[PDB]
Parts: C-alpha cells; sequence; structure tokens
C-alpha cells in the first residue's frame, strides 16, 4: 500500500539558519588557524610544528564538531513550527 | 535520508498523483542525449584502449592526443548541454489527445529546494501552440505544513494540495 | 544531517588541508626561483698511479687523484631540502670524442651534522678507471664540483658550482707529486 | 526492471573510468615518454627515498643525460622498475651514450645484462629521467597493495 512510503521519508529535521551560521564561523576558524600556521611556518620557519598545530586544531574542531549539542536540538525546538501527529 | 531524497520521493509522489489521477503521456529526450553523449565518450576511451593494447605509444602519440582533445571537447559540449536544460527542468509530459491538429500541449515541470531552507518552490510550464501562448505557474510554499514529528510525511494532505493546483492548471488552460 | 556526513564534510576539510599544504610548498618553490652559487677553491692536485691496464673490453688506465676542497654553505640551506649529495666533474678528452665530465666519488650529507665543510689531503674514495684511455697523450683536464638536492615533496633539479681546474697531464709516467 | 538503474550505473562506471583513464592517459602523453607513475619498494634509496613513494617522470626533453641523475629501469630477472644514480659516462658521436650506475647502501656495481664484455648496463632500458616525487600518497599506495 501507499503507507510504506509514508514511512521512510523523513530524516533528522534542522536548524538551518544555525548551521548555516556555525558552517560559516567554523570555515572561518579553520581558515584563520591556517593562516596562523603559515605565518608560524613562514616567521618560526619549522613544518613539523605546524602540521601538529593545523592537527591541534583539527582535534579542536572535531571536539566542538561531532558530539551532538543540546544548542543544536534546543533551537529546533523554537525555530521549527508545530506539526501534526498521526 | 537526505533532503534531496524528500525531494525526489516528492516528484515521484506527484508523478504517482498525476498516473492515478489523469494519465498523461510521458516523454524522455534529455537523459537520451546525455547518454549518447556518454556513450560516444565511451566508443574513443574503448577505441583508445583498444588500439593502446595492440600498438606502442611513441608509434601511438599523435592520434591518442588527438582522442584526448576530443574527450575534452565532448566533455565541454556535455558541460555547454547540462548549463542548457538541465538547471531546473524535470518532467516533459504530452496531453490528452494531440490528433489532428498541430502538436500542442507541452507540459513542463521544474523544482527548487535551496541548500538548508524550509520553503519549496514548484513551477509548471503549459505551452500551447496554436495560439503560440505559453503559461508559468510559480507555487513557493512552506515544507512545514506537510511533514511531521517522527517520520509520517502525511500524502492524504498532500493530494488534495495537488487536486487544487491541476485546478488552477486547468483554469490556466480553459 | 548525519555524523558519517560530517566525518566526509572533515575528511573533505583534511583534503584541504593537503591542498594548502601543497599550496604553501608552491609558494616556497616559486620563492627560490634562483639559483645558489658555491664558492670553490682547490689548490693543490696531484696525480700518480697511472698504470695501463690491458682489459678484456677495452684497453683502459687506472688512476688516483689526491685534491684539495674548499668550500662555503652560509646562504645555502633552508627549511625544506631534505639531503645533499656531492660529487667532482672530471672532464677529458679521447680519440673517439668521448668529451665527458666524470665523477669521481660520492658523499652522503644530511641535515644537522654541518653547516659548514672544510679540510684539506683526501683522497677519493672511489678507484678511478677509464676505458677510452684518452688522459694519455691529453695534457688538458678540468675539475669542476657539482651538488644535488632533494626536497620535502617538490622538484629536484641540480645546481653546478663555479672554479674549472685545468691541469696537464705528461704521456708515460707513474706517480708524480703534482701542485 | 527498471532499466533506469541501469543506465545510470552506466553513467557512474563511465565517469570513474573516463576520468581515471584520462588523467593518466593525458599525463602520460604530455610527458613526452611512456611514463609510469612508479613507487618505490626498494630501501636502497632510504635516506633520500623511504619505503612507499611516488615518483612521477618526465621526459629526455632533446637533453644528454650527464651523471647525477637518477635513472628508472626493468629487472627482467624479477619483471620489477627499479630506480639507481647515475655515476660515470661514457660518449660516442653518433648518438650513443653509455652509462654507469650505483643504488645507495650498496657497495658493488650493478651488473644486470653485461658483465666483462661492454660497458655495465645498456641506454635503451632506461625509461625516462625522474621529474618529481611525493612521500605521502605511496604509503597510501602500500597499504592498498598490503591487499592485492
Ligand atoms: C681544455 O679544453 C677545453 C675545450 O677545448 C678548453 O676550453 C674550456 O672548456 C671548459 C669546459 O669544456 C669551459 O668551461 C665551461 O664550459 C661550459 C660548456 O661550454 C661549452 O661550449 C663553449 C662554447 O659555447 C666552449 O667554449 C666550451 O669549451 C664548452 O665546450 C660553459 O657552459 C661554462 O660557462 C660558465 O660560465 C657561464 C657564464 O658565461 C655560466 O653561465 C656557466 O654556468 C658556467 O659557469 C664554462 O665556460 C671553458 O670556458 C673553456 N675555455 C677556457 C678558456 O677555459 C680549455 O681552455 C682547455 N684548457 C687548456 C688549459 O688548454
Amino acid at each position: 500500500p501507499a503507507m510504506l512510503e509514508h514511512l521512510s521519508s523523513l530524516p533528522t529535521q534542522m536548524d538551518y539558519k544555525g548551521q548555516k551560521l556555525a558552517e560559516q564561523m567554523f570555515q572561518g576558524i579553520i581558515l584563520f588557524s591556517a593562516i596562523v600556521g603559515f605565518i608560524y611556518g613562514y616567521v618560526a620557519e619549522q613544518f613539523g610544528w605546524t602540521v601538529y598545530i593545523v592537527m591541534a586544531g583539527f582535534a579542536f574542531s572535531c571536539l566542538l564538531t561531532l558530539p551532538p549539542w543540546p544548542i543544536y536540538r534546543r533551537h529546533p525546538l523554537k525555530w521549527l513550527p508545530v506539526q501534526e501527529s498521526s | 535520508w537526505d533532503g534531496s531524497a524528500v525531494k525526489n520521493s516528492l516528484d515521484d509522489s506527484a508523478k504517482k498523483v498525476l498516473l492515478e489521477k489523469y494519465k498523461y503521456v510521458e516523454n524522455f529526450g534529455l537523459i537520451d542525449g546525455r547518454l549518447t553523449i556518454c556513450t560516444i565518450s565511451c566508443f574513443f576511451a574503448i577505441v583508445a584502449l583498444i588500439w593502446d593494447y595492440m600498438h606502442p605509444f611513441p608509434e601511438s602519440k599523435p592520434v591518442l592526443a588527438l582522442c584526448v582533445i576530443s574527450y575534452f571537447v565532448m566533455m565541454g559540449i556535455l558541460t555547454i548541454y547540462t548549463s542548457y536544460k538541465e538547471k531546473s527542468i524535470f518532467l516533459v509530459a504530452h496531453r490528452k489527445d494531440p490528433t489532428g491538429m498541430d502538436p500542442d500541449d507541452i507540459w513542463q515541470l521544474s523544482s527548487s529546494l535551496k541548500r538548508f531552507d524550509d520553503k519549496y518552490t514548484l513551477k509548471l510550464t503549459f505551452i500551447s501552440g496554436r495560439t503560440k501562448q505559453q503559461r508559468e505557474a510559480e507555487f513557493t510554499k512552506s515544507i512545514a505544513k506537510f511533514f511531521d514529528h517522527s517520520g509520517t510525511l502525511v500524502m492524504d494532505a498532500y493530494e488534495p494540495e495537488i487536486s487544487r493546483l491541476h485546478d488552477s492548471l486547468a483554469i490556466e488552460r480553459k | 544531517n548525519t555524523v558519517l556526513s560530517r566525518a566526509n564534510s572533515l575528511f573533505a576539510f583534511s583534503l584541504s588541508v593537503m591542498a594548502a599544504l601543497t599550496f604553501g610548498c608552491f609558494i616556497t618553490t616559486a620563492f627560490k626561483d634562483r639559483s645558489v652559487p658555491v664558492r670553490l677553491h682547490v689548490s693543490r692536485i696531484m696525480l700518480k698511479n697511472v698504470e695501463d691496464f690491458t682489459g678484456p673490453r677495452e684497453r683502459s688506465d687506472l688512476g688516483f687523484i689526491t685534491f684539495d676542497i674548499t668550500a662555503d654553505l652560509e646562504n645555502i640551506f633552508d627549511w625544506n631540502v631534505k639531503q645533499l649529495f656531492l660529487y667532482l666533474s672530471a672532464e677529458y678528452s679521447t680519440k673517439n670524442n668521448a668529451l665527458n665530465q666524470v665523477v669521481l666519488w660520492d658523499k652522503i650529507v644530511l641535515r644537522g651534522d654541518n653547516p659548514k665543510l672544510l679540510l684539506k689531503d683526501m683522497k677519493t674514495k672511489y678507484f678511478f678507471f677509464d676505458d677510452g684511455n684518452g688522459l694519455k697523450g691529453n695534457r688538458n683536464v678540468t675539475l669542476t664540483l657539482s651538488w644535488n638536492v632533494v626536497p620535502n615533496a617538490g622538484i629536484l633539479p641540480l645546481v653546478t658550482g663555479s672554479g674549472h681546474v685545468s691541469v696537464p697531464f705528461p704521456d708515460t709516467y707513474e706517480i708524480t707529486k703534482s701542485y | 526492471m527498471n532499466k533506469r538503474q541501469l543506465y545510470y550505473q552506466v553513467l557512474n562506471f563511465a565517469m570513474i573510468v573516463s576520468s581515471a583513464l584520462m588523467i593518466w592517459k593525458g599525463l602520460i602523453v604530455l610527458t613526452g615518454s611512456e611514463s609510469p607513475i612508479v613507487v618505490v619498494l626498494s630501501g636502497s634509496m632510504e635516506p633520500a627515498f623511504h619505503r612507499g613513494d611516488l615518483l612521477f617522470l618526465t621526459n629526455f626533453r632533446e637533453d644528454p643525460i650527464r651523471a647525477g641523475e637518477i635513472v628508472v629501469f626493468k629487472v627482467e630477472g624479477r619483471d620489477i622498475p627499479i630506480v639507481h644514480r647515475v655515476i660515470k659516462v661514457h660518449e660516442k658521436d653518433n648518438g650513443d651514450i653509455k652509462f654507469l650506475t650505483k643504488g645507495d647502501n650498496n657497495e658493488v656495481d650493478d651488473r644486470g645484462l653485461y658483465k666483462e664484455g661492454q660497458n655495465w648496463l645498456e641506454k635503451k632500458d632506461v625509461v625516462g629521467r625522474a621529474r618529481g616525487f611525493l612521500p605521502y600518497v605511496g604509503m597510501v599506495t602500500i597499504i592498498m597493495n598490503d591487499y592485492p
């Protein structure tokens, strides 16, 4: 019947503006850390420690991005309208 | 799965509502032209592989370079033909009984769903060739009126919406 | 959104980090567009052990050269070149047009060991022997040092130094304490 | 069945195969020689090139190969491309140039084909002069070659 297509349709609902601003700030922080690492590799003239700073920034980005935050589920309770049930 | 899969299931549900309610005639041609371009490029690739496997390289350099240039030209033509018609157009269909007269009834569909957006855009196009008239229909809706809390996209409320849209297109037609 | 999709985005961002380090290496290789000169000073060269050996493939001759070196590597070292080779090209002349500048021996040099190398009266590591034996009857041999680089990830050229030393040579004589 | 899934699989297969073989054939045409993208599998050049390093080649480029360059030839007894470094050189004025080569962490000159009747190795077994290298991709190539 039509009830099989009725169930496997909806993915996890997202806060669109919060995720867009978070992605913009994410790319800004990663690019700024890359610029600071490039200035470190230009002035202090070390390559392996520059790669270590880039990997430390990557680990910081993973710790700030990978777990699902309560902030990232609190805003879909406000930005999204109330929808019906079965 | 993904919002692109939601758009694909939405277009499939629109085609299912069309097939259950009014039964118009499908078309092809753009996907067939893309497959024709890819078949010709695969012909260039198969000829290049066989001619390189049967002949050594310093006696087979220039025409193989010509095949590389031909692949560049065919992929550029594929990109230009993508930029021609593969921007938004999805469904092409003829309507009922185009017999006895000039070929009328060009029914054309295009969809629009931006990245991280709660709004959907559907543009319908009806082209009639007797009077040479195109009719556009821009339908900007919010997606939040159709979804539910944990994975039940209601079609029993989306089907009267498509019924009202087809009534609007019937007013535009007649 | 999916956590696997976020992991794929982080993998694409790691590919962007790879592209950024490739871009930084491209800036680095675009900064070293000029070739570096190395000053060479060779003063005393002795040619001895000139033995004519009837080789089965060609009438060959054995040679042995004692030389001197004086170089400078102040502005040569950077923070991206990995390892350095040392050649010593000896240019001779034959009857069959074998106008070859040819290497006596080689040296492996790793960074962190010595920023400036200088010594005296060191003999050759590899035995010099020529098959085409054009030195016998020649009064002209040319010595010039060259040295190779290897970067971290870039293209490796060869950089030849300065100083062409022209040394004569007698006809048939065995050992000579030259200058 | 629905043929559109079959045409989409042919589409994706066409994309990946045409892209990979186009990059391969375009590189080996624009170099000039046959130029295989080779991977170092020997630990002879270990202070210079470690195990699992990628090397991309260039043409001879209208230039007689003098001493101080690395050459890549093919060992027929194992059918393996092996890189060494040119030390000595010989010249003949008819288009014939002979050369001697050596590997690091070695003591004996490599015999190969000829031993004592002629020069040490042959000028026609070389593929070309090397141009550049990657230290990161070759380790991934060795990891992919761990499961052939
Ligand atoms: C022994 O026999 C030789 C050959 O007849 C005499 O000539 C000298 O040869 C040496 C090497 O063969 C020269 O040194 C270097 O030669 C390089 C190759 O040049 C060739 O082509 C030129 C013609 O264009 C010939 O004259 C030359 O002999 C070679 O066959 C040059 O590239 C070198 O140039 C240097 O300076 C330029 C700047 O001008 C730099 O850009 C280069 O990088 C490089 O540093 C260099 O010239 C030597 O110049 C020849 N002449 C002299 C006077 O030495 C020898 O004279 C002879 N010896 C004796 C004692 O008789």
